[PDB]
């Protein structure tokens, strides 16, 4: 019901989201047009 | 108005954590963010105009990302039979012995016996 | 016989049974790698007494079992992975259940009942 | 005696079989 768990999950997976964006899905993007 | 890789780069740290966190690992995690923006400049698939480009970026990863009949049927079973199915895979689709299947799940041949018993009930009762 | 060679002929028939057991080959693959890693490490060792393959499934058994286990972010890989995504867009990446649904590609019954069903997961074996 | 069951238990499970395995996995185990 409530959503703590959300808080916990993304306490732990708080790396993933402040390391910088592989350069190969920016480059992948850039291919689009 | 904005390009693909504007509207889209903000996102890609979420859907990243996203895809680690239901694959179990970043970098089988990442091959599947990857697979997803390769299909949406390949033009084989579009963001959902209907969707914010957030939401529309998930949507994607998802249609690529296909459940199959096989994992339907498994997903059914671990439903069905969430504490025994171990025995009866084991044993029905694995081939070991009861025997086998005792070793396996480091428990004596009654609580074997008794798992496959449970499965079998729950499946007959569909 | 190293370790890799004992167990190569094994490994499509311990996917077969990761697969059919935790719901797709992503979630039985994860847990065969763990598994394999356990050995590699020597954290975990064939037994002696049994056959190589008997030995890697009462293994992989052992790291199923334990996942349960240690770690939340590891526990998420017992929950059925339709109901995995449902959960995880809505508690982790912040999705209303119908932006959700939307996502899934599915009706909205469909995802109540998903995110219903990873509760009922983190309830008896997850959070406990 | 309806096992059918073994068999569509085969039937929806037994493909993963023919398929080859990640490399990943012998990566793992090359390494000791």
């Amino acid at each position: 019901r409530q959503q703590a768990i959300g808080v916990k999950l993304r306490q732990m997976f708080d790396e993933v989201v402040n390391e910088p964006v592989p350069d190969e899905f920016l480059a992948i993007l850039r291919k689009a047009e | 108005p904005m390009s693909l890789l504007a509207r889209l780069a903000p996102h890609l740290p979420y859907i990243r954590r996203y895809a680690r966190a239901l694959t179990g690992d970043q970098a089988t995690g990442d091959h599947y963010v990857r697979v997803a923006l390769e299909a949406l400049a390949a033009g084989e698939l579009v963001l959902d105009a209907n969707l914010s480009p957030r939401v529309a970026l998930y949507r994607v990863f998802h249609a690529i990302w296909l459940s199959s009949a096989g994992d339907d049927a498994a997903q059914r079973l671990m439903r069905i039979a969430p504490r025994s199915r171990q025995a009866f895979l084991l044993t029905a689709l694995e081939g070991f012995t009861p025997t086998e299947a005792a070793q396996i799940l480091d428990c004596d041949f009654g609580e074997v016996e008794r798992l496959i018993g449970d499965a079998q009930a729950e499946i007959d009762a569909e």
